[PDB]
């Protein structure tokens, strides 16, 4: 399962 | 900005045996950036139905791909891989050598 | 008996040729098990190993929502990082990310990883504490301040220590017949004259899983490290890998050379020579 949080760089 | 040229290997999935169906593989690795063109050649002509693996990369960030097609080796049919990348002036051809 | 799960993300801009492509692939050790490609005709998470197929529609839904959300998020990151380097809008650029968890032979967490690169150079990496960051330059320091503000390290520690490990353990069980099975190399030694004075000995390893292997030549019992031509480990396309190592030897001192093979799948480490 992939990490659930997308965070902008 | 740093660019890296592909390493190329041409080889067969199983040990080569004339008249036995096998897979011809062309493995490009070590390259950056990821756009690349890879054709498998039979006596200098582009083979049509070629599949490849999904794009991925190694711990050093360089990309790698496997291109492959079903084939049946013979004594005299020449097989090769032709690769172009932004890093090469013109396409590079590497010949399939059975002992390699 | 040591195992890992990794996800590899690649986001590649292409000005004049539409919006950046986002690709995600997931691995357990050297086995790919999922992909998502924002360029596919219908972009969705797709299975790439038989043992992941049993997962229910809830699972494929979850995956697809994260990868679509990331597709968008990475398009903004590409815009952001182009600015951080004062780059022209003309150029094509790449963000790569690799993250996941390593298990020891017991099945406990050995360590977590989360690294990112920009145009193939290290950019920012979560440290082994899973609490702090190492930024490669002053542009990545900007990303770092933003990731500190959103408590990203805290969230990644929670995933790496929790979900990542539980799922990897679920996958190792569901795929136990292949993922927990090591296939030893099949080996031989070939001999080709290159001259009347010398000859090449090439030691072959074929059919092995996983990719990790050690192949060494020795002369009179000592490593021929500089003299060995070592080709990169290559996939067969049937899940297994291949490798060879060659040395050029005085004819006929062939018997003084031994090929040494180590692989997790072997009864014992092997010693081979040319058998004329």
């Amino acid at each position: 399962l992939p990490f659930e949080r997308a965070t902008v760089m | 900005m740093i660019q890296r040229t592909p390493k190329i290997q041409v080889y067969s999935r199983h040990p080569a045996e004339n008249g036995k169906s096998n897979f011809l593989n062309c493995y490009v690795s070590g390259f950056h950036p990821s756009d690349i063109e890879v054709d498998l050649l039979k006596n200098g002509e582009r083979i049509e139905k070629v599949e490849h693996s999904d794009l991925s990369f190694s711990k050093d960030w360089s990309f790698y791909l496997l291109y492959y097609t079903e084939f049946t080796p013979t004594e005299k049919d020449e097989y090769a891989c032709r690769v172009n990348h932004v890093t090469l002036s013109q396409p590079k051809i590497v010949k399939w050598d059975r002992d390699m | 008996g040591s195992h890992s799960m990794r996800y590899f993300y690649t986001a590649m801009s292409r000005p004049g040729r539409g919006e950046p492509r986002f690709i995600a692939v997931g691995y357990v050790d050297d086995t790919q098990f999922v992909r998502f490609d924002s360029d596919a005709a219908s972009p969705r998470t797709e299975p790439r190993a038989p043992w992941i197929e049993q997962e229910g529609p809830e699972y494929w839904d979850r995956n697809t929502q994260i990868f679509k959300t990331n597709t968008q998020t990475y398009r903004e990151s590409l815009r952001n990082l182009r600015g951080y380097y004062n780059q022209s809008e003309a150029g094509s650029h790449i963000i790569q990310r690799m993250y996941g968890c390593d298990l020891g032979p017991d099945g406990r967490l050995l360590r977590g990883h989360d690294q990112s690169a920009y145009d193939g150079k290290d950019y920012i990496a979560l440290n082994e504490d899973l609490s702090s960051w190492t930024a490669a330059d002053t542009a990545a320091q900007i990303t770092q301040r933003k990731w500190e503000a959103a408590r990203v390290a805290e969230q990644l520690r929670a995933y790496l220590e929790g979900l990542c490990v539980e799922w990897l353990r679920r996958y190792l069980e569901n795929g136990k017949e292949t993922l927990q099975r090591a296939d030893p190399p099949k080996t031989h030694v070939t001999h080709h004259p290159v001259s009347d004075h010398e000859a090449t000995l090439r030691c072959w390893a074929l059919g092995f899983y996983p990719a990790e292997i050690t192949l060494t030549w020795q002369r009179d019992g000592e490593d021929q490290t500089q003299d060995t031509e070592l080709v990169e480990t290559r996939p067969a396309g049937d899940r297994t890998f291949q490798k060879w190592a060659a040395v050029v030897v005085p004819s006929g001192e062939e018997q003084r050379y031994t090929c040494h093979v180590q692989h997790e799948g072997l009864p014992k480490p092997l010693t081979l020579r040319w058998e004329p």
